[PDB]
């Protein structure tokens, strides 16, 4: 860098010195002389992340693989933009990289496609489907402002009914699901491929993966009704039977 | 053998080559 | 931004290679982006005028353009047209060039 | 003609015939 | 762990297995993977090729084989292996699936005059051969 042989030569810089860069500042015309003299909100706006973006995510280990995929760390990974104010109601998942995306994780996507969900269960991982309520999903996403306010964790909210089909159906693989029948789904899919189904009780992590939440229950770690110690690093749970009832009502 | 060497493709010429053949 | 993990093997999967190692000693080096991508962006300007910018551009400006001069004269079939701006060590290129180049940066070890 | 080839032309008999979502939904129709 | 009402143990009773969700059924049914052979060639759009030799293969029975061998003998590869290719998407599994689909119905459905003529032209033949 020769410039800077230039710049110990030169003298030292004043105020005054100070010039605009060329062409930062435009002309204008004043009036002084005569130069100037004379004279759809009820589909819910599905939000997608492609597999090459989750291998990207995956490969540049922006999420911990160990870490079962959650839509909050997503959000904390800055992986995808959700604006309330847009009135966002659901997340999907995207076909691409079908063939370039080669890992196995266990994932929760409110929305799956069906192609997708082969792919990434032929490698091994586990994907299924949750339904957030988009005010609850907004909470989900930000939780340290509803801590501020002092507000409880509430109950998940349900599906309405014009959704029920969907997360109740087995092949999507929803919480709403009959889990008998995921036993001879999971075949289908892997016929339907033809891949060898690799059992998710043969994985040493099994139980890690396959962990789920209560439908009531919004967190993983949190279960519905719950207080948190913000001020003292603590979880505080309610302690009053009604409070129980309320939860349960 | 050097013999053994054969062309990968042969050079027929006969106007009714095809035509014989079918 | 949490760096990059080690890979046992490279390419990665998805097709990121972490810049080779050891680096070139050309009096130009080119540093990668906040993100570890590599510093090339396509742009099109007034509708009509395909680019490729070179942002982090490190050394001796100069030689950098005539390597890439040279380099891009034969794929283009002349002289490419290019403007320099030295101020903000950036080098603008007509048209879209990015994979060739961007394969061309990795021949380099950039 | 592979008695020809082989027993005293020594060679191999010589065989022709004449010979007669965002990313993705740009690539499929869907888009 | 919390549960509550609508729980999964409480909102299935009959599957109230902790791992009626996580089980796997036993077997059942459908070609043998192992016996294919299948290569990728990428031509972008990944070309699969699934190819087997047909008669050797013991799996499908004598009659299919036979009835396959006839329908497809073009298919038939100088080696004797039944090659059938389609890329007919961007997918390799789906291509790969495409090809599984073709082969259940290629199982499925499996489930001379040029002769005389060579005689007839044969028989000109000698009568033609006749300047002696």
């Amino acid at each position: 860098g020769t410039s800077l042989d230039l710049l110990r030569s030169l003298p030292r810089v004043s105020l005054a010195n100070l010039k605009p860069s060329p062409n930062s500042r435009k002309r204008e015309r004043r009036p002084r002389d005569r130069r100037r003299g004379r004279k759809h909100s009820f589909r819910h706006q599905y939000q997608p992340l492609s597999l090459r973006r989750l291998q990207y995510l995956i490969d540049l280990g922006r999420v911990d693989p160990t870490q079962p995929i959650d839509l909050t760390q997503l959000v904390n990974g800055r992986g995808v933009t959700i604006q309330p104010l847009k009135r966002d109601y659901g997340v999907q998942l995207v076909e691409e990289g079908a063939d370039t995306f080669q890992a196995k994780i266990n994932i929760e996507v409110q929305l799956a496609s069906e192609l997708a969900i082969a792919a990434i269960e032929k490698n091994g991982g586990v994907v299924t489907t949750a339904f957030y309520d988009p005010r609850s999903l907004e909470i989900l996403c930000k939780p340290i402002p509803f801590f501020l306010r002092g507000q409880p964790i509430p109950k998940r909210m349900l599906p309405p009914e014009s959704l029920v089909p969907y997360y109740t159906d087995a092949k999507n693989r929803g919480y709403l699901a009959d889990p008998a029948k995921f036993p001879e789904a999971r075949l289908e899919l892997a016929m339907k491929f033809g891949y060898v189904l690799p059992d998710i009780t043969k994985d040493e992590l099994f139980r890690m993966l396959s962990a789920r939440k209560d439908p009531r229950q919004i967190f993983f770690g949190l279960a519905p009704g719950w207080v948190v110690n913000m001020a003292d690093k603590k979880i505080l749970k309610p302690t009053d039977e009604n409070l129980l009832k309320y939860y349960s009502s | 053998k050097e013999n053994e060497a054969v062309a990968p493709e042969f050079t027929n010429r006969n106007p009714r080559n095809l035509e014989l053949l079918g | 931004i949490p760096e990059p993990p080690k890979h046992k093997h490279y390419p990665t999967p998805s097709g990121w290679q972490p810049p080779r190692d050891p680096l070139p000693s050309l009096p130009y080096f080119v540093r990668r982006s906040r993100m570890h991508n590599i510093p090339v962006y396509k742009e099109i300007t007034h509708g009509n005028r395909q680019m490729t910018l070179i942002r982090k551009v490190e050394g001796d400006i100069w030689a950098l353009q005539k390597d890439v001069e040279e380099f891009l004269s034969p794929l283009l079939g002349k002289t490419p047209i290019t403007q320099v701006n030295e101020v903000t060590g950036t080098l603008r290129i007509k048209g879209y060039f990015d994979e060739q180049l961007k394969a061309w940066l990795l021949e380099k070890g950039f | 003609v592979t008695h020809t080839f082989h027993q005293l032309l020594d060679m191999r008999e010589p065989v022709f015939e004449f010979v007669r979502l965002r990313y993705l939904d740009r690539y499929r129709d869907s888009h | 762990t919390f549960q509550s009402i609508y729980s999964l143990d409480k909102l299935y009773p009959e599957s109230k297995g902790a791992d009626t969700a996580w089980k796997v059924p036993e077997h059942a049914k459908y070609i043998p993977l192992d016996r294919l052979s299948i290569s990728y060639c990428r031509s972008v759009n990944s070309k699969a090729e699934v190819r087997f030799h047909l008669a050797s293969a013991d799996w499908i029975e004598e009659p299919v084989r036979q009835k396959i061998a006839l329908t497809h003998k073009n298919k038939i590869n100088k080696a004797g292996e039944l090659v059938l290719t389609s890329e007919s998407s961007r997918y390799q599994f789906r291509n790969l699936a495409e090809c599984l689909q073709k082969i259940r119905d290629m199982i499925a459905e499996a489930s001379d005059a040029r002769l005389q003529r060579l005689r007839i032209e044969k028989m000109n033949r000698e009568r033609l051969r006749q300047k002696r």
